[PDB]
């Protein structure tokens, strides 16, 4: 398989902050991968398609970059509605592993 | 869309399948994939399928565990899952990972028979 | 006594040794001359032979070269051909220059999901119709070329094709062609044939198609809509008209022309009146309209066969009956060592 | 046999429907490098001072390739 | 006659002469059964480098009569591999190793089609196989199988036309353009430029691609705002300069300040024109300056080019060898043998 | 020579008439069986145990025919 | 014995040995049996290999010698003459009329005469040369009479009436709502605008292009001020029309244009640089050095064309092998000169031995 | 870097300008004669009494030749 | 050639009749023949082309089918008008065979 | 259309052509035929031709006796019909058999000169 | 090369004439000519292109024929404005021969 | 169009290039050419050139006496003209020979430098 590496668990900052998240791989996947949400006893969500396309239905402060093996999930201006739980998933050749998994959190 | 069955109990002795209906869709072309959560280890990968032609995959280490079947007619798949024990109980998703359907099945709460 | 006894035999065995050494004469010449008669078939195998066999033993041996050159690289032959006639840009996209199995792989190289990806391996005919080749760099022991494949925007937008037919002052429809679900909008290509032909999925260029509001799936209805000026031909003076469509025909028969449906097993089922009509065809094959018959199913013919059988290939092996020769040899070979009780007992005689 | 079709009366038409589609929308371009094999000069006297297939075949493909490489600018 | 002295002295010279005649025999018989081991050298010779060495080229050349030979008798299978390699499934036109001549008119002549149209499809042969198509539909190792495809007609002889439409003097232009067929109380029109094929008195077009129209359009050549019809039409004020080229002639739209010359190749000059619509033929004028477009009408005539060889001859040599009067002379050894006998038995007749 | 054609000054447009035509309405379609023939395989040591001419061109053809059955 | 006067006691001394030497010449004589008879034989030996040269060896090797050669005119055959090889195979599909002109039916010199040929000014002839692969595209060949020591056939190149004016493809896009219907090739001409309806009757390259001109149509100069004036009362021009709706998108070669209104939303990107912007209800252009990839509604666009990777296929020369004939004769044929030099010393006690006459 | 382009937000339209043409309006044409060689026929008795290579495919080029004759009327 | 045989020679009926009247062949000749009319010193007639085409200036009353070696001809409603006499013609291959002609009359 | 000549006298010793000439109509890409009739005997076909490219046919049984020409310059075809008898005493009938032409001639009552 | 030989170098004739002038070749050259005017101290113009073509500003009375190795230059009513020199050149193969050059006179 | 420098003065022991720009044309697709003229020997060609991809030709009998270059950046041709004396002194003409452009120069008044 090929191994995804997320920096920490949680966040603290402010509100309506900009907050950049990556996650690396060990090997160059052309693009193919996607992030999600995840809310508890809710069903995730996905968010970033071929890791460039925000999907239908999902708020225009949610970007993201990277082509690489490191791709950047970059959320701005953050609200109390928002609070879940966050992760990737490699997408492009079987297996698919997951990446470690982001609560996100302010002030602690 | 789709639509999940309810909770199950699973017995050192048994096998057993799930089924998930696609709720009014067009379903012929395109795959299904399962994965599995447990916490404190989190979200893990099961498999993928496509009806209609049968191609199967496995997660290798999971690969003997279960088998992968489907109806094409009423829309419906199937996983015979074997005797298991308590470190597999878990919450289990029929999802599509489709850009025109990301979905997510209602979760499959199983623990043991006991 | 007997003075003339033993001189008489004497005198007798004295030309006997003469004549002993008058055979050898006989005996030394022929034998002698055999020397040359072998020397004559050693002559023999000297030019005739050995310097015979081994001047083809390079010579023949230039065609396995020949074949093999056209047997082992004869992927790079075909590609060489269709460039000195295409003429730099190839279309469609060959078997030999690209072998299937690089269709796979360059299918599963592209940053494209995999929702296109197992319907482009599904389609693997019709994707080659629409890929290309072009010729970058060739030389002597160098050839690069460019292929060049299509991505996809939309996936499984449904469609139709209209046959239009002109209605009764009696009138005529303008607008044919092909119609794509799009993003708030109605994809429409103007020209016949931009799109591929196949029982369930068509593909069509987008620098080429127009675009229309959802409304005119309401032209079928109204003529005069308020909501889209559904297109039109003004026409007084009357038509007759008939359109065959794929699963069907439209007719548009009027007046004093003569129409009729008809049956190839039960012959004439119908004909028909002033105006507009449908017919399917799956009773209907042969529609007369005037002097024109039509065909809607298509026409079975036969079978047909060229045949042959194999062939067989023959030769003959070579062969030598060697060993009772080489006994008869082994039979002369004692005949020389038995000559020896001839010569070492008659030579007892020194002592 | 879920491909149909229909028809209208009100304005003479008709409509085959039952397909579903997709429209190019870009390209994808890539490289293939294919080399080729060969043989050496053969040094022997064989039959025929004349037959040349060592050399009358061989430059018959570099004769080709001096036409097509005068087909780009 | 000295009985002691004499009757042994040649006796002690013959007797050294007879060990000489039997020191002969290691000049003989030595040099003989050495050369039976030269002979036995020649045998070892032919036996490895000769025999071992033929028969294997009798199988190795013969491959090639077979792989040549499988080029050969089976050519018209090794064609149509090489099409449905590159024309993927559909080829057009059908070719003449796909299906050759005569099963051609067998087809023709299997179809339940009108002698009076079955004629004129064996007239044009070339044109068909233009609008005739072929599918490829199972192909296996030793199955061959595919699907020949042939067009069907539905009227014969109505006769046709095409237009060259050029702008008149406000100074407008026409619209319409296109193929003409008489047709049941009707008038087919064909809009697109090349549905139809190319010949000198005939042309076939397609049905589902086609407009039809009521006869009164012929009127459309008098009367522009006919009552009739709707005479189509594209306007303008502003002039613009034209000239069309037809097939048998050139149109001319010339005005104003626009210069324009008709010409002829041996004849220079014949006129110029004036502001207004004219009409040209072909037979007397070949190039026609429009502004600074020289245009032709009369193809251009270019010249003969001849690459030439000559046929190649065959040569080899046949094999010999003179055996006879190398037989004789082994004859004459033959002979030497038996006559010897003649110094043989003579020889031993002295045991009685 | 029957063939020609006329002038319009009415509109400036034209007319090459002279013809006469056919247009398609149908098809015909049938059928064809073409078989090969083909040989065996030889049994006997020949010069060289590299040329493989009854083996290494054989499967070429059905190499072609691995090929274009894939295009279905 | 004993013999009175006959050398008495000497008679065993005498013709003892006499009777000893007399069986010893009798079996010198029965010692020729054993010569004489194994060396006539060994004649019948080496006829024996001289009827296995007659028949098994001697007339086998010709009848490959004109079995062989026939190889060296079939493959010949198809080697020298090969020229005509191709051009027979065309004609066997493409039927009479064959498009474009190859490389064997007009082997490229031939070209190069025939333009410098024709009775066209050096300004075209020098253009020509120049683009010699389009025109290829353009020519056409037509088989005239085909025998069997006959191949003729028509060699057919385009004539050329204007060069070097000026040109540009449309794109043209709905704008609030209404939309045009106006979109071809443009030309500059001789009191004139050439106009080309149809998409592709005109060739593809990087500044030229090449078009027919019975299939076009002429317009007055003022209709580049239909870019302007929508309703211009010098020359109005055509549009079709649609009341407040309809989204789209025109991807041209070198960049792209929007009409992206109402609710749907759209999205200018970069493969490297992410999202650039998004945008409004209206008309609007970009360009495609930074922008490589366009979302309109769920439908993505590219504009930069898409890179893949290179691929090899490889092989190594092969070796042909033999091995010649040889010999060793010379001391074969110097032991023979042995057996040749014991013929004639043979000579030396058969003369010595003979001399016992006198 | 001469070929450039530029807009109308007064029409949404485009030009792509920069360029500079040709136009066909006749036709050159010419004649090719192209002729050919051949060989003889051998006459000696080889190995095999059916290989027919001097025949079997010289008649094959005469087998084509039968055909595209009847290509024209 | 092809052998035609028909079922008689004369008829009878009343008026306004539907007769059906086949002649039959040796062989399958694919569709290639023709029905026709015969007037006493009068020119024929043809009526039923190809076996399935009804020619032009000719009464909707007169019908025909058939594909194999049989061919029926069906006339329906006769009138004093339509007493002609009637035969076949084969007509696909060279030679070209009649039928055994028949003369239509009523009441007897 | 089609016009045929008038009565006609066979003799033994005589061959004579008749004429049947094409009445206004599309003619040199069109078939012709010949039928004879006798009373008795009924309806005979004879022949077909195509005129000016010369596609002549034979029924075998008849071939012998006549021979098959045309104009194509005046659209008229001619039949040699050589020296018979009573026998062969018939109208004869100049016939196409087209789709665009069904037509018939004006016969030719032909008997014996006596 | 090839040569080019015009008939002489002086002309006389009334004014308003029509005046024929040939310069003739060694070898048939297709066409590939052209004829020239010359003023003294100006610049020379070309007038009859492809040996067919009146350039752009240049007076209709001025003709020109001729296929072979031979050329006629016809000019018709010359006037007092039009007396220059002119001559010819080879414009088909390189080198380029002009012609002798002729000089336009009248009443001497 | 064009414009072409003024005089000149050669010299036993001197080459020198002359100036000829291209006034305001498109010009890197079309050829150029010289011409030199004396009177009572009249007009004489020089040679031909193209710019921007250097075909080059001579005339042979003056091959040696000179030398073909240009600018296509300012779009001026030069002619490096050889030590020459007073029977070579003429009047010099820069001249493209286009069906577009049949120009010709100002001409350049050449003499020996004394
Ligand atoms: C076959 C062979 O080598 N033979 C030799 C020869 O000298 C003789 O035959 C033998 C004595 O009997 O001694 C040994
Ligand atoms: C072929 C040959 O040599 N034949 C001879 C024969 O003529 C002779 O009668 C016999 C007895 O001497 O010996 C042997
Ligand atoms: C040294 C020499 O010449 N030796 C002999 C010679 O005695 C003999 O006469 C000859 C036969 O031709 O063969 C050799
Ligand atoms: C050809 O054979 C002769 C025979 O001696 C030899 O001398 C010569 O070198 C050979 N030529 C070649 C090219 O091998
Ligand atoms: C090759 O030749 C040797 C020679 O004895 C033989 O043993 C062997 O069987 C041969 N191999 C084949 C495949 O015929
Ligand atoms: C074949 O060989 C035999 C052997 O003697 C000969 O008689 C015959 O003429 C030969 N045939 C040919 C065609 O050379």
């Amino acid at each position: 398989d090929i191994l995804l590496t997320q920096s920490q668990k949680f966040m603290s900052t402010s509100v309506g902050d900009r907050v950049s998240i990556t996650c690396k791989a060990s090997q160059n996947v052309r693009t193919g991968v996607s992030w999600y949400q995840r809310k508890p006893g809710q069903s995730p969500k996905a968010l970033i398609y071929l890791a460039s396309n925000r999907h239908t239905g999902v708020p225009d402060r949610f970007t993201g970059r990277g082509s690489g093996t490191d791709f950047t999930l970059t959320i701005s201006e953050v609200q109390s509605e928002d609070l879940a739980d966050y992760f990737c998933l490699q997408h492009w050749t079987v297996p698919y592993t997951f990446g470690g998994g982001t609560k996100l959190e302010i002030k602690r | 869309q789709l639509q999940q069955s309810g909770p199950e109990l699973v017995k050192p002795g048994a096998s057993v399948k799930i089924s998930c209906k696609a709720s009014g869709y067009a379903f012929s072309n395109s795959w299904m994939s399962w994965v599995k959560q447990r916490p404190g280890k989190g979200l893990e990968w099961i498999g993928r399928l496509f009806p209609a032609d049968g191609d199967i995959t496995y997660n290798g280490h999971f690969k003997d565990k279960a088998a992968l079947t489907a109806d094409k007619s009423s829309n419906t798949a199937y996983i015979q899952l074997s005797s298991l024990t308590s470190e597999d109980s878990a919450v289990y998703f029929c999802a599509r990972m489709d850009n025109s359907e990301v979905f997510w099945g209602q979760g499959t709460l199983v623990t043991v028979s006991a | 006594s007997k003075v003339l006894h033993l001189e008489g035999e004497v005198n007798k065995i004295k030309s006997a040794l003469l004549s002993t050494n008058k055979a050898v004469v006989s005996l030394s010449n022929g034998v002698s001359v055999l020397t040359s008669k072998v020397l004559d078939l050693k002559n023999y195998i000297d030019k005739q032979l050995l310097p015979i066999v081994n001047k083809q033993s390079c010579s023949i041996s230039n065609i396995e070269t020949v074949i093999e050159f056209q047997q082992k690289n004869n992927r790079l032959l075909e590609i060489t051909r269709e460039f000195s006639v295409n003429a730099g840009v190839t279309t469609p996209v060959s078997t030999y220059m690209l072998t299937n199995s690089e269709l796979l792989s360059l299918i599963n190289d592209m940053p494209i999901t995999n929702d296109q990806k197992k319907l482009m391996s599904n389609n693997v005919q019709i994707v080659r119709q629409q890929s290309y080749s072009i010729m970058s760099i060739i030389k002597e022991e160098v050839l690069a070329y460019v292929v060049q494949l299509p991505l996809y925007g939309v996936i499984d937008t449904p469609c139709w094709k209209l046959h239009t037919s002109p209605l009764c002052i009696c009138l005529t429809r303008t607008d044919r062609g092909w119609y794509c679900d799009n993003a708030g909008s109605v994809s429409f290509f103007p020209q016949a044939e931009t799109c591929k032909v196949q029982s369930n999925r068509v593909f069509c260029d987008t620098m080429n198609s127009l675009t229309l509001p959802s409304e005119v799936n309401l032209c079928n209805v109204d003529i005069f809509n308020p909501k889209y000026d559904c297109k039109i031909m003004t026409s007084k003076t009357d038509v007759s008209s008939s359109v065959i469509t794929s699963l069907g025909a439209i007719v548009s028969c009027y007046g004093k022309t003569k129409c009729t449906a008809s049956n190839k097993n039960r012959g004439i089922i119908k004909t028909f009146s002033n105006g507009c009509d449908y017919v399917s065809n799956k009773g209907v094959d042969t529609v007369s309209v005037g002097n024109t018959l039509y065909y809607v199913n298509k026409q079975e013919g036969k079978s047909l066969y060229v045949k042959g059988e194999p062939i067989i290939n023959f030769y003959d092996p070579l062969v030598f009956p060697s060993d009772e020769f080489d006994a008869s040899i082994s039979q002369v070979n004692e005949k020389i060592n038995q000559s020896l009780a001839f010569i070492r007992k008659s030579d007892e005689l020194l002592h």
